[PDB]
């Protein structure tokens, strides 16, 4: 068998060219031909290099596969690179036996605008109450970049039984979307007077708070 | 133009067994080799198996020999990969792939779920979010929707049968430490609406056969 | 038997050797079925190269099968052709 | 004896 | 003998090895009304040499027919069982036969 | 082994036509194309005609283009070369030849001459070459046989019906300026087995339909 | 259509290393494969390389075959020369249509050992007498160079007319063989007292003689 490294994440700026290399750990590449496919978020992956160099109709002229014999790797070429072009890709290629995917490139674009969480905090519902069983629900949308800190304070002390964080994904608007679930009993809840949810977003922090009745 | 179309995914207890299919149109099947590609949730593309045009040979990755089976019918165009023996390591989406030669892939399927744990199936219970005085401010008011402990994924949210899309946000769900999932749907509305439209999220979760439509009204 | 009519099979990019298929309850009895020797073609320097794939020509052809009998279509293959991933 | 041949043949035949 | 018979209910659609191939080639419909069946698709080389890896001909190198030897049915109500020899594809040969 | 056994070869006059025959054996004949090649006398090799091994496609020499034919019978391995409207300039030797791909010639037949020409066959007048005290050489003696004035090429010799093969010389043939040609073949043989053993050479002339068998012995 | 151009002629020494070129005038050399054939007297030509440098079960190591792309030519290369290695060599090639071969080029192995003909001369037979012919064979064998000169003479009186003489051809040994006759009527062979084949190679003479009964 055999392996393909692919560096895990690649930055770069707007309308310069970008280079992800795949390097085969044994066996001669040259052998074998070498695919890349890039990944959206949510979808199937979708063919951009074939056979080392073959474009398939539909994908841009930007997009170029070459291969480097003395080095044993491969690359993948974005020329004009454009916020689009945010995806994984991967390369991928074979043996008389096996078919191996490298570990995937996370492609970021920079530049982007930074924007400000929407925060909305939601109490736990009658239902839910009446079922003996209490959901506080902190909702975090349209924020850039992706890194977002949650934090819970019963009154105003912290607390970190009972909290689910989701990591951030990206929303159709390329802007990203968080949500914090909060467990109680329904005697915790309306034992304190209050309960906030804290959103940090590069070095702001918005709270919103909710109180029992 | 090619398709191929996957079928067969759920869910499945360790040391259980799935068949996957996957029906291919478009072009000449037996004249193409075929392999299966899965993905775990945040994790990268992991070859499984492959087999000749013919059927004559096939090729299967390391962790899934002995284990796994792939099969062609030609006469029908269907890829197959019974899969016995399963494990929680499985979990995954599952893509039939059309390869124009041994390990050259043109063509992904859209997947099929398989979910292998020892949890079982469990409908959500759906809680308003109802509208107050904390989730308004200028002039617009945040209201929704909580799917609670569900299993396993996916779960669909829609507003008012589909007629309602503009302020809509489904949040992607949180995966709990019990192992069930839990996920929100909001939707921001002109706060002046808040007693004259009516607002119905329609929650379905397919794989325990639950549809609800709940009604989200502000408190009082 | 097919390799003392033709030699294409040792001479061919994609080689292939004749396995007999037996059958008494068929007629006839023995069919000669082609058989890629490799995955891949022999290149220019006599290697087998992965760039490409042998695959077996199959052809639907007529056959009797067991007082009664029944015409069945069944397939079987002629020979081995090299393809390649690029269509020029 | 019995001999089950495809309707394509027997409009040939006949 | 009592027959006694009962009745019972393109290769470009089924394969596209002859685009894809290194000795493509093209398939021909052979017509005749008094042989069954009717319409016999015979495959024919498309080049004398075969394409290589740049996508050019190649003459280091043949195209050549496989040729089977297929039974088929003739009018001669009275038929005959004649052989004939049909082309289902092309492959490609070299003068230098290697060991592998 | 491969063989390849040309016949048919002649005399013909201008304008007429003939038919050679290859028989191919120790190979696979319908999975090889091939070829024609010619030698006029004293002159190079040149390409005259080449037919694939299905017989699908024929080729030919811009000298022979319209007047020849090749063809060939597979059932039978038979190479045939169908030649009308012959000229003195396509006079030669005649070989059948296996090519490995269009080209590439592996293997040659023995020949057959074509010899066309206007004047007429004739048969050889063959006379015995006594051996004499004038002819000896101590322990060995030379014997012969002169085959004079036939027409056309060629003649072939043996001695007691190919059971002496050893001190055979048999000359090359004179063209003499008749058009008619002459050869002389001798058997050097040991001189105490003068009037012991009888010595015949046996002269066949295939374009007369001629076989003449010779008795030489010492003149007394 | 297109071309081979060989030389007419090579001569070289024992032991030394050969090279007869073949220059194609029109299409790439190195599109279609090299052939080289070696032509023994009053023989069927033999293949001594196919496909540029393959080399057939029987042929010695010392034949080696080569192509250049540059001058459009190929080389059949002959080391450790030998005299059995003296024939005709022709090259040959083809283009989609066409197969053309070389003019040929005679190999000469030089320094060989000058040998005397072996003569012998045979009056009329009684046979050929009978049917009022007469033929007088010189037979010439053996002989090493191939120039040889043939004069006839009735009694000692130079003859020319009826005679017919061969030109020397090469023997499978590498000498030379030829053949002189003399025609004359049954009167002119019984009013001579004899008659004589005088043979002259490298300055020196063999003359036999036969007489009328
Ligand atoms: C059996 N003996 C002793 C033979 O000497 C038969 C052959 C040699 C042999 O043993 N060869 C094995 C391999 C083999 C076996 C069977 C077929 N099939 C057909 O010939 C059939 C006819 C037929 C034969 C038998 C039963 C039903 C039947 F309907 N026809 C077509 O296939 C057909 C018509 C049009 N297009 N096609 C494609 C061909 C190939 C076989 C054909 C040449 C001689």
């Amino acid at each position: 068998n055999f392996m393909l490294t692919q560096p895990h994440s690649v930055s770069e700026s707007p309308g310069k060219t970008v280079t992800i290399s795949c390097t085969r750990s044994s066996g001669s590449l040259a052998n074998y031909y070498v695919q890349w496919y890039q990944q959206r978020p949510g979808s199937s992956p979708t063919i951009v290099i074939f056979a080392n160099n073959q474009r398939p109709s539909g994908v841009p002229d930007r997009f170029s596969g070459s291969i480097d014999s003395s080095s044993n790797s491969a690359s993948l070429t974005i020329s004009g690179l454009k916020t689009e072009d945010e995806a994984d890709y991967y390369c991928q290629t074979y043996d008389p036996y096996s078919v191996v995917f490298g570990g995937g490139t996370k492609l970021t674009v920079l530049g982007q605008p930074k924007a400000a969480p929407s925060v909305t905090l939601f109490p736990p519902s009658s239902e839910e109450l009446q079922a003996n069983k209490a959901t506080l629900v902190c909702l975090i949308s349209d924020f850039y970049p992706g890194a977002v800190t949650v934090a819970w304070k019963a009154d105003s002390s912290p607390v970190k039984a009972g909290v689910e964080t989701t990591t951030p994904s990206k929303q159709s608007n390329n802007k990203y979307a968080a949500s914090s679930y909060l467990s109680l009993t329904p005697e915790q809840w309306k034992s304190h007077r209050s309960y906030s949810c804290q959103v940090t977003h590069e070095g702001s922090t918005v709270e919103k708070t909710v109180a029992p009745t | 133009e090619v398709q191929l179309l996957e079928s067969g995914g759920g869910l499945v207890q360790p040391g259980g067994s799935l068949r996957l299919s996957c029906a291919a149109s478009g072009f000449t099947f037996s004249s193409y080799a075929m392999s299966w590609v899965r993905q775990a949730p945040g994790k990268g593309l992991e070859w499984v198996s492959a087999i000749s045009g013919s059927g004559g040979s096939t090729y299967y990755a390391d962790s899934v020999k002995g284990r796994f089976t792939i099969s062609r019918d030609n006469s029908k165009n269907t890829l197959y990969l019974q899969m016995n023996s399963l494990r929680a390591e499985d979990t995954a989406v599952y893509y039939c792939a059309r390869d124009l030669i041994h390990g050259v892939t043109r063509n992904w399927g859209q997947g099929t779920l398989v979910t292998v744990s020892s949890a079982s199936t469990k409908g959500p219970s759906v809680f308003p979010l109802a509208p107050s005085s904390k989730s308004t401010s200028g002039g617009t008011a945040a209201l929704g929707c909580l799917v609670k402990d569900y299993f396993p994924q996916p779960v669909t949210v829609s507003w008012n049968s589909g007629a309602l899309t503009s302020g809509v946000h489904t949040f992607p769900a949180v995966l709990q430490s019990s192992g069930l999932y839990s996920l929100s749907s909001v939707v921001t509305v002109p706060s002046s609406s808040l007693g004259t439209q009516t607002y119905i999220c329609n929650v379905n979760h397919k794989p325990s056969n639950t549809k609800v439509d709940k009604k989200v009204e502000p408190k009082s | 038997n097919p390799k003392r009519s033709s030699d294409y099979y040792n001479r061919s990019t994609s080689p292939w050797n004749l396995h007999r298929n037996e059958d008494p309850e068929r007629y006839p009895s023995v069919i000669w079925e082609a058989k890629c020797r490799h995955l891949g073609c022999i290149n220019a320097d006599g290697n087998v190269d992965y760039h490409m794939n042998s695959v077996p020509i199959q052809q639907e052809i007529l056959v009797l099968r067991r007082n009664s009998f029944r015409l069945e279509k069944i397939l079987v293959s002629v020979g081995c052709t090299c393809v390649t991933p690029i269509v020029h | 004896i019995h001999v089950t041949i495809p309707a394509d043949l027997w409009d040939w035949i006949n």
